[PDB]
RNA sequence: AAAUUGAAGAGUUUGAUCAUGGCUCAGAUUGAACGCUGGCGGCAGGCCUAACACAUGCAAGUCGAACGGUAACAGGAAGAAGCUUGCUUCUUUGCUGACGAGUGGCGGACGGGUGAGUAAUGUCUGGGAAACUGCCUGAUGGAGGGGGAUAACUACUGGAAACGGUAGCUAAUACCGCAUAACGUCGCAAGACCAAAGAGGGGGACCUUCGGGCCUCUUGCCAUCGGAUGUGCCCAGAUGGGAUUAGCUAGUAGGUGGGGUAACGGCUCACCUAGGCGACGAUCCCUAGCUGGUCUGAGAGGAUGACCAGCCACACUGGAACUGAGACACGGUCCAGACUCCUACGGGAGGCAGCAGUGGGGAAUAUUGCACAAUGGGCGCAAGCCUGAUGCAGCCAUGCCGCGUGUAUGAAGAAGGCCUUCGGGUUGUAAAGUACUUUCAGCGGGGAGGAAGGGAGUAAAGUUAAUACCUUUGCUCAUUGACGUUACCCGCAGAAGAAGCACCGGCUAACUCCGUGCCAGCAGCCGCGGUAAUACGGAGGGUGCAAGCGUUAAUCGGAAUUACUGGGC
């Protein structure tokens, strides 16, 4: 480039390799607990909503996501897996 | 900025005097002062609504010294201000730092109190002011400075200033230096020739 | 500081005929000192001195180029030495460019060929060279041409320019066989290498092909340097050979003083020689401070106005060789710091120009390209943007600092030519960059003489002329053809006389007044008088009104001032009104000239006049070879000629010559004089011609 | 951090700030959310050189409003003891 | 208290009149241009067209008090260089000040630019709920414990460069799990779940592995609720012209469920209903950034959106996103295009509508300047560094304002000009002559203020556990201004260095002669010139304005001539 701007980009590029690790991750659990929830079995989903739950704030703990997307997330989940027996 | 030119020419074209010139000789003995300035000045040009206002503002502006530019601002202010326009405009034409050194003595006419006044020769109340448009306040003191006090001129000015109507509001002090400015000239403490409306529908025409 | 020592500061130029090898040497020294990976050559269009696009196309180099490289040396025995380079362009189309950058460069290396040597361009940068007193080396290149000798060139530079030069490196081998050169110092032969570019060399074992003639010219050598003070000449008639060292300094000194010229030979096409002449421009080509000091004036002048001893702690004084043409900022002034420091934003003073100029971008330089620096020490060479009043030769300075410097003469314009832009009002375009280019060229001039409408440009060669219009196509774009100047034509009566006359009836009753006159031509002769309108008043019959009698002969001047015959106007015309008629009541004086246009015109059809055409005093020099031929070409003209005389060192030929001839006589004379010859016109006296052209130009409007 | 910063009005050679409490990221003359007292700069004379807003100041500040440099001085000379 | 008090007509249809009616002039204004002329100062103004293309130089860095560290300088330490055991200086040691590059943090979304797009996703006014907010601030706490890397680096290596490889590493306020956290999240509940980072200063101890440990304070870190701020969103009204644009709309209008968002929402998907908008102008087409305000007007209104300020929009064109509190990002990323430049031909770089500047276009618009001394802004504990913000300087009568270009005196009312009824008049007190003054310009000398602060020393308390070290608040000390040869002041010489432009038939103020002869030419309108032209051209004179004047262009007025106020058939 022109300036040092330039380290901002190497700095952007390394933090998204990190942030789509962790939202890879974080999305493929509710890929988790969605597909116990359009397969049906309330306990396996609860598992699931267990696993994820706990990774899903720490991420928006870390910032990766906002406080109020993880309690969506988890929000949502609850109202499906109790309407799921 | 300044009228180089025959005075005289201005004053028989305005057929009275406008005082352009002092008083070791009368106004007829130096020009003919009673036909215009020019070759056909003896002829007699029929007036029109607009001939004897354009006379009577040029009449005023060469009494008082000042260009049609910053007339046009001593009738914008004195329109803007309160009272009569006409009246408003004389006392900011007697305000004039000129004016009122000319009215003081120091100077035999107006353009000798402009070189006063711009040779940084006066002081108004000691802060030496040389801006011959000074709008000089009420209260106010103006005081010859040292060196230009006792030069040849101010004094046979300071003694020609007599045979001339006094002043009603100026105590001026002949050698002292000093002279006041006790209160601004009403109305009728001025020539009452001017007619001030005529001008006032010159510019508001 | 200062990044390289004052004492290791070589400024140096390239100046010799066309085709010398000058571009191709510098290419060799941007190779064989790193600063170029590729060496390059020129009719590939390769050469990276060639910027401009002309001189890729026609391989010329059209303008001088300043460079500057690092040879530590050849056995890396010096620390680098910062060598600026100005390569010159050798076409006498451009005069100028070796001349405005002579002045500034400390040193001269002037190539020569082989198989020619001294050909015209050589001798013609040799006088410049005199001039500005450059002490010179030679690089005989083109060692590797049939024809080459190294002996005779050197003879032909004894022979011809009148130089007495010492050899330096005699050669190895013939022309195609030429392996490398011999030092008559080292007593080596520095063999160079085929495979790398002259990159490799190998100082060798001196071979018996040639063993000989190697001991005559190095014993020649010392005898002539040992040829600087008789401390080395009591050793040397001592019988003993001084050292080679003592040699090196006599060799440095005797080159300033430019007793001797040493010679080098090399390939620079076939990349052998070039990387040995750049180590001897080390060894005597002057340091700035190896030579005295700048001098100058000041306050019209002084005991010692100006002794400007070059250094880091003198006043700021500089030269602007050259102005160029840059279209971004508009200029780039290269200038020459004889004394002092100078750095971005500094004030100078112009002390010819007597004014202030801010020094905003100075920059170093690679030709075209451009390095910028903060600062520009003593002796450095550097190209300023900002400056916009310079003219070409003026003194930039700090202020008290000399007035004038050296260089105030340069060539004058010896071809004329016209120019119109195909759109006829993209004039002032055209104007306009005619006029920037003419201030680059102080050799190149637009003057539109007001006399025609015609813009007239003047240059130093047809070339020049050409290349001056290219660039205008090129930048500054326009598009113009070039052509004929007019025609100055005069005329004046013959000898005849008659009373003629002119009368109008102005009366009709009631237009009320009338003026006539009865007058009386003459001429005077063709060039007796400096008052061409010539007169004589006389009438004491119908005398016209008195308060203008005096006043009737300049109102008849606006027929003498321009035009009676075919658009010409007159000189030597006398003109005497002798009768007339009036009425001195109010004889109108508008409507009485009508008898005086009348008076004129009558009069003229009666005198027989006739029609003189601009001829001059032209003076020529030539070799004393081509005087038939030159004046075999000048008798080809309509000119008659004036001296038999004949010069020393050539011969001085005299004539007179027509102005609307001699369209291009310049490339004519070069093209029958081998391009050894200049000459002037005087602007003489005017003299008549039978032309069927001086009608024609007014019969192109008929009657 | 809304600062409390003067804003730099007047004339050439001759200015005139006035004491702005502005969001720090706006201009220096541009917008502001109060100005709180004016600050001549070359006032040599009778009248008042600085004139400050002290309880909005106040206000300001306690809802957390940075004081510039100038500004602090400026409570500074407004106060008797500095 | 005052925050207003403000409204003019004329010329021209006719033989003449009165109406209707258009045209024209008198005013104010301008980012102006052109012609002629031009002295100065102050304050402003300055690409209105090609959002046309851009060379070059700057416009965004900072922190060593986060870290690994040592490239540069310096301080030292050991010298068996230089040498008189050195003051006459050899290398190794990050050891210390410091610091290139590097990891990291914050900034880079601000400030600066332009008005292309945008007729409503915008703007203005006024409300509202479904929200987030770095830095700033308040309240309560936590701030155990541990791991794996990884740049820089070493090596080998490739490349013309750009810029890389491939292994060995080496930290951290970089990252990751754990422990722990509830007025925090989810959940009606129970319950489940989530973080962190340390650095610096000195010191009474007293303990060491000269690492330090330890006590302190200064900052920094994590969580939650607050404020302030900033931002996102919704609504209503208003915000151009054309109907020689009357139908438009299918995620279209809404409903349900899932998904997405910081947040509500067809935002989105899948169903379902068939709705929704429209003569109060939908839709389409042209044009346009909007507002405070600016010009004008007695107003109402008309025109406008240069400067300055608020909002919006764009960044070479088209698209997408990433990082981040904040962007779909002037000086970041990626792609497609056009363009330009560099190349060793193998590849590579860029985006002036940032500030100067060039070309071009145009009637027309400036310097490739000086400082960050002020004030702001980023970083920082600060010192400080950076800032084409900003403060200043340059150019240009571009505008407004102020001043000067002399003042008094002076009748042979000179000469000369011009007119003349030939007497004279006018030029004209005008000149000259005489006396006096020297503003400004020009020289020379003094000289405010924009400068607050910051730093070093000091003392007092607050401080601790300690008179240390930190603050805070005084006292002293040296000091910091680009502008700048500042403003302003004083002295020197002499009226010297400083007046032009338009007009003179009526409107409209100011006339004669000559030369011209419906010619040449003038003209804003009416009109002038074909032999006595105050209308053309010159001259003499006069009138207006004046360092400007006039012309052209543009807006309102006059124009009640779009009549709402305030018109007519
Ligand atoms: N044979 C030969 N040709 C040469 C030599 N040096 C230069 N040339 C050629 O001469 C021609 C012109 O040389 P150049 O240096 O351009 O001429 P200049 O610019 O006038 O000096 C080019 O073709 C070169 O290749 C040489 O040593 N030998
Ligand atoms: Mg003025
Ligand atoms: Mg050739
Ligand atoms: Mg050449
Ligand atoms: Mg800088
Ligand atoms: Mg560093
Ligand atoms: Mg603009
Ligand atoms: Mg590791
Ligand atoms: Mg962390
Ligand atoms: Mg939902
Ligand atoms: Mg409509
Ligand atoms: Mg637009
Ligand atoms: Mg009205
Ligand atoms: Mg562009
Ligand atoms: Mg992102
Ligand atoms: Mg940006
Ligand atoms: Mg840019
Ligand atoms: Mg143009
Ligand atoms: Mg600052
Ligand atoms: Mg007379
Ligand atoms: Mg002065
Ligand atoms: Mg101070
Ligand atoms: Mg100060
Ligand atoms: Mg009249
Ligand atoms: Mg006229
Ligand atoms: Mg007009
Ligand atoms: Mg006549
Ligand atoms: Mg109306
Ligand atoms: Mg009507």
């Amino acid at each position: 480039n022109i300036k040092s701007a330039k380290k901002r980009a190497i700095q952007s590029e390394k933090a998204r390799k990190h942030n789509a690790s962790r939202r890879s991750m974080m999305r493929t659990f509710i890929k988790k607990v969605y597909a116990a929830i359009e397969a049906g079995d309330k306990a396996a989903a609860q598992k699931a909503f267990n696993e994820m739950q706990p990774i899903v704030d720490r991420q928006a703990a870390k910032g990766l996501i906002h406080k109020n997307k993880a309690a969506r997330h988890k929000a949502n989940l609850t109202a499906q897996i109790n309407k799921l027996a | 900025a300044r009228y180089l030119g025959p005075k005289l020419k201005l004053s028989r074209r305005e057929g009275t005097d406008l005082f352009l010139k002092s008083g070791v000789r009368a106004i007829d003995t130096k020009c003919k002062i009673e036909q215009a300035p020019g070759q056909h000045g003896a002829r007699k040009p029929r007036l029109s609504d607009y001939g004897v206002q354009l006379r009577e503002k040029q009449k005023v502006r060469r009494i008082y010294g000042v260009l049609e530019r910053q007339f046009r601002n001593y009738y914008k202010e004195a329109a803007r201000l309160k009272g009569n326009t006409g009246e408003n405009l004389l006392a900011l034409l007697e305000g004039r730092l000129d004016n009122v050194v000319y009215r003081m003595g120091f100077g035999a006419t107006r353009a000798e109190a402009r070189q006063l006044v711009s040779h940084k020769a006066i002081m108004v109340n000691g802060r030496v002011v040389n801006i011959a448009s000074y709008q000089v306040s009420p209260n106010d003191v103006v005081s010859i400075r040292e060196k230009a006090k006792k030069q040849s001129r101010v004094k046979a000015a300071l003694e020609l200033a007599e045979q001339r109507e006094k002043p009603t509001w100026l105590e001026v002090d002949a050698g002292k230096m000093e002279g006041t400015f006790k209160r601004k000239p009403e109305r009728s403490d001025l020539s009452a020739d001017i007619n001030e409306h005529l001008i006032v529908e010159l510019y508001s025409k | 500081a200062r990044t390289t020592p004052i004492a290791r500061y070589r400024n140096i130029g390239i100046s010799a005929h066309i085709d010398a090898g000058k571009t191709t040497t510098t290419e060799r020294i941007l190779f064989y000192t790193g600063v170029n990976h590729k060496i390059g050559e020129v009719h590939d269009g390769a050469a990276t001195m060639d910027w401009m696009e002309q001189e890729q196309e026609r391989g010329i180099t059209i303008t001088s180029a300043a460079t500057t490289a690092f040879w530590s040396g050849m056995a890396k025995q010096y620390e680098p030495h910062r060598i600026n380079i100005i390569d010159t362009p050798g076409h006498v189309d451009f005069t100028i460019e070796v001349e405005r950058s002579m002045r500034v460069l400390d040193g001269a290396v002037m190539v020569y060929c082989a198989v020619g040597g001294v050909q015209p361009q050589s001798e013609t940068v040799w006088r410049q060279a005199n001039k500005y007193k450059v002490p010179r080396i030679a690089f005989v290149n083109k060692m590797d041409r049939m024809g080459a000798n190294f002996l005779k060139v050197v003879n032909q530079i004894k022979t011809r320019l009148g130089a007495n030069p010492v050899p330096l490196q005699l050669a190895i081998g013939a022309e195609e066989h030429f392996t490398g050169v011999v030092d008559l110092v080292k007593m080596k032969a520095i063999n160079w290498n085929d495979a790398d570019q002259g990159v490799t060399f190998e100082y060798e074992d001196i071979p018996a092909d040639m063993v000989e003639l190697a001991n005559e010219w190095h014993q020649n050598l010392i005898e002539s340097a040992a040829e600087a003070s008789e401390e080395l000449m009591e050793k040397y008639l001592g019988g003993e050979e001084l050292t080679e060292a003592e040699i090196k300094g006599a060799l440095r000194q005797r080159v300033l003083n430019n007793e001797i010229i040493l010679v080098t030979c090399g390939s620079a096409f076939k990349n052998k020689g070039v990387q040995a002449m750049l180590d001897a421009v080390i060894d005597y080509l002057p340091s700035p401070v190896d030579v005295p000091a700048i001098n100058g004036i000041l306050d019209d002048g002084k005991d010692t106005p100006a002794e400007r001893h070059a250094s880091d702690d003198e006043p700021f004084s500089a030269l602007a060789f050259k102005i160029a043409t840059d279209p971004f900022v508009g200029n780039l002034t290269f200038f020459r710091v004889y004394s002092g420091v100078v750095n971005s934003g500094d004030t100078v003073l112009n002390s010819v120009k007597a004014a202030r100029e801010r020094f905003g971008r100075i920059v170093q330089m690679h030709a075209n390209k451009r390095e910028e620096i903060k600062e520009v020490r003593a002796g450095d060479i550097a190209a300023a943007i900002g400056l916009k009043d310079v003219t070409t030769g003026d003194t930039l300075c700090d202020p008290d600092a000399p007035i004038i410097l050296e260089r105030m003469e340069f060539p004058e314009p010896v071809i004329s030519i016209a120019v119109e832009p195909k759109t006829k009002a993209d004039q002032e375009k055209m104007g306009l960059a005619l006029g920037r280019l003419a201030k680059e060229d102080p050799s190149f001039r637009v003057w539109t003489d007001e006399e025609s409408n015609q813009t007239i440009i003047a240059g130093m060669g047809e070339l020049h002329l050409d290349i001056i219009v290219d660039r205008m196509k090129r930048e500054f774009n326009v598009e113009a053809n070039v052509g004929k100047p007019q025609v100055a034509y005069r005329e004046t009566i013959r000898q005849k006389v008659t009373d003629v006359e002119g009368k109008h009836a102005k009366q009709s009753g009631g237009r009320g007044q009338y003026g006539h006159v009865v007058i009386d031509m003459y001429p005077l002769e063709p060039g007796s008088n400096p008052k061409g309108y010539e007169f004589i008043n006389d009438i004491k019959g119908g005398v016209i009104p008195g308060e203008y009698i005096p006043a009737v002969d300049k109102g008849i001047q606006e027929q003498l001032k321009a035009g009676p015959l075919a658009g010409y106007p007159v000189v030597d015309m006398g003109i005497r009104l002798h009768f007339g008629s009036y009425h001195d009541v109010d004889s109108s004086e508008l409507a009485f000239k009508l008898a005086a246009s009348i008076a004129f015109k009558e009069g003229f059809k009666k005198a027989k006049p006739v029609l003189l055409e601009p001829i001059m005093k032209v003076e020529v020099e030539t070799p004393e070879e081509n005087t038939g031929d030159v004046i075999g070409d000048l008798s080809r003209r309509r000119g008659m000629l004036k001296g038999q005389e004949s010069e020393v060192t050539g011969v001085k030929i005299h004539a007179e010559v027509p102005l609307s001839e001699m369209f291009g006589y310049a490339t004519q004379l070069r093209s029958l004089t081998k391009g050894r010859a200049s000459y002037t016109m005087e602007f003489l006296k005017y003299d008549e011609a039978p032309s069927n052209v001086a009608q024609a130009v007014i019969e192109a409007r008929g009657k | 951090m809304v600062t409390i910063r003067l804003a730099r009005h007047g004339a050439k050679k001759r200015p005139f700030y006035q004491v702005v409490v502005a969001d720090s990221r706006n201009a220096r003359n541009g917008r502001f959310i109060e100005r709180v007292g004016f600050f001549n700069p070359i006032a040599s004379e009778k009248e008042e050189g600085t004139r400050l807003d002290l309880d909005r100041i106040a206000h300001w500040v306690g809802q957390g409003a940075t004081i510039s440099d100038r500004v602090a001085a400026l409570i500074k000379e407004v106060n008797k003891a500095a």
